[PDB]
């Protein structure tokens, strides 16, 4: 019933994807070996929505790990939950892309894309009725942006009616661990803007910004950053994994958040985000959570929403709570801040709640926002691309794989178009 | 005398789970499926010492259906009657009407046929849904259109939950409500309405529940829809039937929108301190803030009014109470219907659920009344729709399903036709 | 510099499915420029009545466009309307007959007849292309192998098709041959409203390149011939099964360009051409160096009164548009 | 119901503010950890008027500690009741002001004032209905007078209708632990006279004068001085923290004590003030308390009231007592001393009583007086400012932060104006 096919592309997509199966396995109460040791019967009610049944009451995940570097799979396979994945799903190349979009899209990806399409076809026909695709990648690099965006195009050709969901991390100028980020970035959004129906814009610097102020971790690693973004992946698919008073499927989130076919780049958020040294000094009631959800500094994107206007926003709550306090908080949050909300839509908020909260927390929610402040990211990314493209810097490596410079200009044409599209509705 | 019902959407089944637990405890029906002519209207006789409701919960998304199968009330409802789909309507009028709607009506429409053939005194139909969603908008108009062309003459008691003026759960609910009302304006005989923040205001002031939930909201809604059909179940001094709601409330075939309210709403500790008689509750239901819809009755004029009482209510003090309402000039009745009062009484009193929020009362009342006050809400819904329609907001999803721009214009002008009828009839 | 897009209208006679139902002839004409429907005038450039034959429509609408596209500018003509409105018969018709043939053979014959009237030194290089946008894929009909083509940008950022079968043609009879085999491969489905229901948008290009040997001046003009499908209601057509998928992709396109005309009419900032890929083809027609002429088709029956009123006001929004010619 | 937002600015404000939460916590019976261990049910009746409810029956105080020196927060956090405060409320800079009003108002305060406004907005919207602001600062120094008076201006802009209460200690010539006191003093009263509705004028030398005569402490520290002034902070807000026969809210005290918009500088006092070696030799009846309240030497300001005339006075009693003896004491105290009371007001006294006295005392009261003798403090403070300003002494440091010398003259114009205002009504 409404299965979701997971596909982990790129290095970062494998990390957050590995953490995604980790955090939800504790919610369903699945051992790392694959056997069930939970407590609730509702965990088995919708275990098939992500997993597949097998002999001995073992549940293998419907994960397809793809990467052009075999060392990444060795780290994921040797992890805590690395043994639960299927060995057949671990398809991979031998030579890395080396942070080149042309290699992972034309030459290095084309030899492997024939091998992955037969694998995802197995997981697609084996299910009862597939709903969509939950993909994880990074706009930087070559294997994430090149090969990850390639199979988005092929899956659009084969399954044009299904939902194409993407949890994509993207670069920024303050934190940049790669020189070829704007070239890889502008080439990836050309495919995401046309093919995919929904995308979550996650900025890496905001993952560090949120851990200083609210969580105040003194020694944060990448695993801590994967924990908070993977919670958002669990929040979006909570309504169909457990029952609730007001269920909202991933398609039900799409129609409320995607007012136009191109304006589907969202801005995720999550709460409660509180340190252990300040957990006792906080009330779990919803008004203290609602002010944290719509906070300018709480979200995992560096774009300040006060510099623009929200096109449409969704909040999927979790846990047993009172609906009047939930619904009335959505009223005062938007009318008091009417300047930060478009007047040509009467109600920008979408509500949803579930009866089964995460383990260890009684009250929680996930913030999903499509705002016009995201064009600031497209502004700085476009200027970094135009600054390096205007003298043809770092393009001769791309031409070696048969790539034309006009495609960079066509990607540049798409960049200012979607920028001007967000500027139309502000 | 019998009647069947179908529940659509999360709003329907949540009221379906809440209303059938009320119907079973009234007739002493234990939740295990077993315990004379009182339960025959809704519940059947399954051979010997076993019953089954005349209910079919239909929904495209399967989370609510299997929860009822794994719920506490497993043995009451038939396992086959609990119909489940394959893919959610996803908050779209078109998706629950054409793609997912067409492939599931065929199991559903033939079921209500043969489920009615075993019956003999089918008075009509009553549905439960909400036009704020997709399955409550598209699939509901499809089935109600599919049975109206077959039966036609039988009644249809619609119970839709409209969005509030400022509070709202979705963002595209004007598109969902404006399209489904284009088909409901001509086929539906009558349609009672419920609101979101209004019913919260009932339990906030009078019942002092500062943290309620939808489970509490559906209980008092179950008291409303159980009290209107309480005349046919139990014996009454003045028995009324479901056909009275068509003759006494619908002055014109395209003006078929009554309001809904209930009284007395009082907590346990407050029930013993507050006096219980018909005079105080007769003033409470006509109080404007005590309604289930954010709408000022002082602005409009009541076209018609119906009253249905329960418990030990003699016909003397109830007639003196309504006579005081006639001379009270705080509200004004329209000149087109001076004697716009339909009084009813049933001997069986209002029950109470074990552990429920409402307290036990020896009498109750529920008022359904047509009025021209609800034109401003259609003006409000039509006004906000023009803001989004001018920018073509959220339109690419509907045309991606198979529709076009034309029927959006038909949905706009059809509601525009309703406003000129409401200001003309309100003269 | 700036030329207004010519908006013309055409009504047809009542077909077999409408006269037996008993629909009333609501089409009321007042002169050539304006038409009255339900006591509401709708001003246009030229309204064609039901008695207008195939040759009369061609000489009035697309006669000067043959001269404009050969002068050096571009050209584009397309038809908007509902199913059974008479869009296929207007453009396609019956090609092998002299009278019953539509516009697209008449466009071909006028180009070659004009070349014979010109002097010998003007060398013409005409190449034809023909594809269709079906189930959100640009399938080529001249070759059955490839089913999806890409749309890339040229030197001045004007989008156009790449990889399509550009057949170099010499004589006019060969252009008639490739049109006939192309229409034979067209996926035409059957429904209750029209047996010959074109369920997609057939784009026919005639890229006329010309250059003079004496002056050494090269000129080119893109001549787009688009024949779109009908925005029909599912309740009227009674569509079920595979035809529902065909209805989705066509309705996305006509709604997409409907946003373009309303965006261009009200004068938006962004002008979202990139909603649907069908709208990407028509960028140069509506906001380029082209001379566009929309010809809306409608039925005079009372049964299609709602969709036809939407088509007329859609035409009124098209009147306020201007090209960057 | 009528919440009060506490805000501790400056070093001394944090000390008396820390002592303020200490002394009232014993009245409400709150543990330092945050749990309740009292005896009376009325303590929970109005615990929300200062505290916020949390999980585990824990009550966090609504305190906002602000200071430009991080060492001060380490001493307050490491105190007896330092662990009960919220860690998020501990906002602070790194570099001290160094006793400069310009630094804490223009440059050093402006970088932090953006950080504190979002914190107080959280405590303001989280409450049910805010009443006012209970602030503590010192007119000396830079962080107390500069940054503390700055946010008074910003809160006046955001909340012009609410009450702005200030418990402000001020310098004197006999006891002066800072050279830049009159410059910081005259700049602070320019803001307090215009924005705030009520202010308590506390003189530091009188805190030492009262401890010699009545209390006779042989080794008094600053903590002993904080105890007696913090009792006055508990006396002003006793009527809404516990029930009484005649309740007087902080707004009810304002209209009786503030006859004109500028004349709102009060003169606090408290009784019983008796040593342990003389407690047995004193009667707790009200006439022995009333003569101590209106005594010239009992108050915590060095201005002698016999040299002027009382504009208006208020006395908020505490504990179960007889009203006839209370009311009749207010009659003979004013008519016998008619020279020390204005004849153009028939009754200068304001009465109030509560049924719940402090812990360890059965009878108590707080003296609140607006007298024309306070101009003597403004006289000596103005002469010290004019003596140093007439040759531009110690002004070049203020000009470094972009401050103009005309603002010192404008502050000097306000000084003689309010001095002459008090002289009008004497
Ligand atoms: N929040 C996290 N971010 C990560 C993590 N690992 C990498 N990154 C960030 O994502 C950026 C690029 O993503 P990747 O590491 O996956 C580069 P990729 O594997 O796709 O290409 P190649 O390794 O060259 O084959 C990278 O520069 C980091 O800023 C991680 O574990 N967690
Ligand atoms: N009654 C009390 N008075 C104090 C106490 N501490 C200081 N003071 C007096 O207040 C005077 C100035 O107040 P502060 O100590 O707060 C100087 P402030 O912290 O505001 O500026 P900087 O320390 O330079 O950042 C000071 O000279 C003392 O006379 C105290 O604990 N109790
Ligand atoms: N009063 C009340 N209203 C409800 C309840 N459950 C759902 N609703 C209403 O249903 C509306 C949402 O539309 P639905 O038809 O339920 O949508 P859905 O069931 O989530 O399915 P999709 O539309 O596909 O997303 C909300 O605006 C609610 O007002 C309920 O238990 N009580
Ligand atoms: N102007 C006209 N005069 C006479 N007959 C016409 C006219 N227009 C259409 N017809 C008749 O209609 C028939 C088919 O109509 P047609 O296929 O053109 O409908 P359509 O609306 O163009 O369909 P589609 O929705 O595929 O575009 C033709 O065979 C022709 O006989």
């Amino acid at each position: 019933m409404r299965e979701i096919v997971h596909i982990q592309a790129g290095q970062c997509g494998n990390q957050i994807g590995a953490k995604f199966w980790e955090v939800i396995s504790d919610e369903h109460g699945i051992d790392p070996t694959g056997s069930y040791h939970g407590d609730s019967d509702l965990q088995l009610e919708r275990i098939n929505v992500y997993y597949n049944e097998a002999a001995g009451n073992k549940y293998v995940p419907r994960a397809i790990l793809v990467d052009l570097e075999p060392g990444t799979m060795d780290s994921v396979r040797s992890g805590p939950f690395g043994q639960i994945f299927r060995p057949d799903n671990f398809v991979f190349g031998q030579s890395g892309a080396g942070n080149n979009w042309a290699k992972g899209h034309y030459t290095e990806g084309a030899e492997l894309v024939d091998s992955v399409l037969d694998v995802v076809r197995k997981e697609s026909e084996s299910c009862d009725c597939l709903q969509g695709f939950q993909l994880t990648h990074s706009l930087g690099g070559g294997t994430g942006s090149g090969m990850g965006t390639l199979l988005i195009s092929k899956i659009r050709e084969e399954y044009p009616d299904r939902i194409m969901n993407t949890f994509s991390v993207m670069p920024s100028p303050k934190v940049s661990d790669t020189v070829v980020e704007p070239y890889n970035a502008t080439l990836s959004v050309h495919q995401l803007v046309e093919n995919t129906d929904e995308t979550y814009s996650i900025d890496n610097e905001a993952l560090y910004d949120i851990c200083f102020r609210t969580l105040k971790l003194t020694t944060p690693t990448y695993g801590d950053l994967n924990h908070l973004v993977s919670a958002t992946m669990s929040g979006v698919t909570t309504c169909l994994r457990f029952p609730g008073q007001l269920n909202a499927d991933l398609r039900k989130l799409a129609v409320n958040m995607v007012p136009f076919p191109r304006l589907h780049f969202f801005m995720p958020g999550f709460a409660p985000l509180t340190s252990r040294g300040s957990q006792q000094y906080r009330a779990l009631t919803v008004p203290e959570l609602t002010q944290q959800m719509f906070d300018s500094k709480n979200m995992m994107a560096a774009c300040d929403p006060r510099h623009g206007r929200y096109l449409t926003v969704a909040a999927i709550f979790r846990g047993r709570m009172s609906m009047k306090e939930v619904d009335e908080q959505m009223l005062n949050v938007q009318n008091k801040n009417s300047s930060y909300f478009v007047e040509w839509i009467p109600n920008n908020v979408k509500t949803a709640v579930c009866d089964i909260p995460p383990r260890g927390l009684k009250m929680s929610a996930t913030f999903i926002g499509n705002s016009t402040a995201i064009q600031e990211l497209f502004k700085r990314i476009s200027e970094q691309f135009t600054a390096m493209f205007r003298r043809k810097a770092f393009l001769h490596w791309y031409t070696g794989e048969g790539m034309d410079e006009m495609e960079f200009t066509e990607a540049e044409s798409n960049m200012n178009d979607l920028v001007s599209e967000y500027q139309q509705y502000q | 005398r019998e009647c069947i019902s179908v529940h659509v959407g999360q709003a329907g089944v949540q009221m379906g789970n809440a209303c059938w637990e009320l119907y079973c405890l009234e007739h002493g029906i234990q939740p295990d499926g077993q315990m004379d002519d009182s339960f025959t209207t809704f519940f059947c006789e399954t051979g010997a010492g076993k019953h089954v409701p005349r209910a079919v919960f239909v929904d495209l998304e399967p989370t609510v259906i299997d929860e009822i199968r794994n719920g506490p009330y497993r043995q009451l409802f038939h396992p086959e009657q609990l119909i489940t789909g394959k893919e959610d309507a996803a908050n779209n009028y078109a998706r629950g009407h054409y793609t997912i709607g067409k492939e599931i009506i065929d199991p559903v429409l033939d079921r209500i046929r043969k489920l009615s053939d075993q019956c003999t005194g089918l008075q009509g139909f009553l549905v439960f849904h909400s036009f704020g969603g997709g399955t409550g908008s598209g699939f509901t108009s499809l089935l109600m259109e599919r049975l109206s062309v077959d039966y036609g003459k039988k009644s249809k008691l619609e119970f839709s939950i409209y969005p509030a003026p400022q509070v709202s759960t979705a963002v595209v609910e004007p598109y969902n409500s404006i399209l489904t009302t284009h088909t409901t304006l001509e086929h539906s005989d009558c349609a009672f309405m419920v609101d979101n923040e209004a019913i919260y205001d009932i339990c906030r002031r009078n019942l002092d529940i500062e943290r309620p939930t939808y489970t509490n909201l559906n209980r008092l809604i179950s008291q409303i829809v159980s009290s209107i059909t309480a005349s046919l179940r139990f014996d009454g001094a003045l028995n009324v039937d479901l056909t009275e709601f068509q003759t006494n409330l619908v002055p014109y075939p395209r003006i078929h929108f009554p309001l809904a309210t209930y009284a007395p709403v009082i907590s346990a500790e407050k029930a013993y301190h507050e006096q219980l008689s018909v005079a105080e509750i007769t003033n409470a239901c006509f109080e404007p803030a005590n309604q289930m819809v954010k709408c000022d009755p002082r602005h409009g004029k009541y076209m018609a009014c119906c009253l249905l009482y329960r418990g030990d209510v003699v016909p003397k003090d109830v007639n003196a109470a309504i006579a005081a309402i006639k001379t009270k000039r705080s509200i004004q009745f329209v000149d087109w219907c001076p004697t716009g009062f339909k009084v009813g009484i049933n001997y069986q009193p209002p029950t109470v659920v074990p552990g429920g929020d409402l307290a036990k009362v020896q009498r109750a009342v529920c008022m359904l009344s047509n009025t021209t006050a609800i034109a401003e809400a259609w003006a409000r819904l039509d006004h906000k729709f023009d803001l989004m329609y001018a920018k073509r907001a959220f339109v690419h999803w509907y045309v991606g399903e198979g529709m076009e721009e034309g029927e959006f214009s038909e949905a706009r002008e059809d509601m525009a036709a309703l406003e000129k009828d409401y200001e003309e009839v309100g003269i | 510099a700036e030329c207004n897009i010519k908006v013309m209208c055409r009504f047809r006679p009542l077909n077999e499915s409408e006269v037996n139902r008993g629909d009333k002839y609501i089409a009321k004409f007042q002169g050539e420029d304006t038409v009255v429907i339900a006591s509401k005038p709708y001003a246009f450039d030229r309204v064609f009545q039901s008695s207008t034959s195939q040759e009369q429509v061609y000489n009035d609408c697309a006669k000067k466009i043959v001269k404009d596209v050969l002068e050096g500018y571009n050209g584009t003509i397309f038809a908007y309307g509902q199913t059974s409105s008479g869009k296929t018969h207007t453009m396609e018709g019956k090609l092998h007959d002299p009278e019953g043939m539509g516009i697209i053979p008449r466009i071909v014959q006028d180009i070659f007849n004009y070349i014979y009237s010109m002097d010998e030194n003007l060398e013409f290089h005409i190449k034809v292309s023909y594809f269709e946008i079906y189930l959100d894929k640009i399938r080529d009909l001249l070759d059955v192998s490839k089913t999806n083509l890409s749309v890339h940008e040229d030197k001045n950022r004007v989008p156009y098709v790449k990889g399509c079968t550009e057949r170099f043609v010499c004589s006019p009879d060969e252009v008639m041959d490739t049109i006939d085999e192309g229409k034979s491969n067209r996926h035409v489905a059957v429904t209750n409203m029209n047996e010959h229901s074109s369920r997609s948008h057939s784009i026919f290009l005639i890229n006329v390149k010309q250059e003079n040997t004496q002056t050494e001046q090269k000129l080119s003009g893109k001549l787009y011939l688009v024949d779109l499908a009908g925005s029909a209601k599912v309740s009227k057509t009674g569509a079920e099964g595979a035809v529902l998928d065909e209805a989705k992709n066509i309705n996305k396109s006509l709604s997409a360009l409907g946003n373009v005309i309303s965006a261009l009419a009200e004068g938006s900032t962004y002008v979202p051409y990139r909603d649907s890929k069908m709208t990407r083809i028509l960028q140069d027609s509506l906001g380029g160096n082209c001379r566009t002429t929309i010809v809306i088709c409608c039925s005079p029956s009372s049964y299609n009164e709602s969709e036809t009123k939407s088509t007329l006001l859609f035409g009124q929004r098209a009147k306020t548009i201007k090209n960057t010619v």
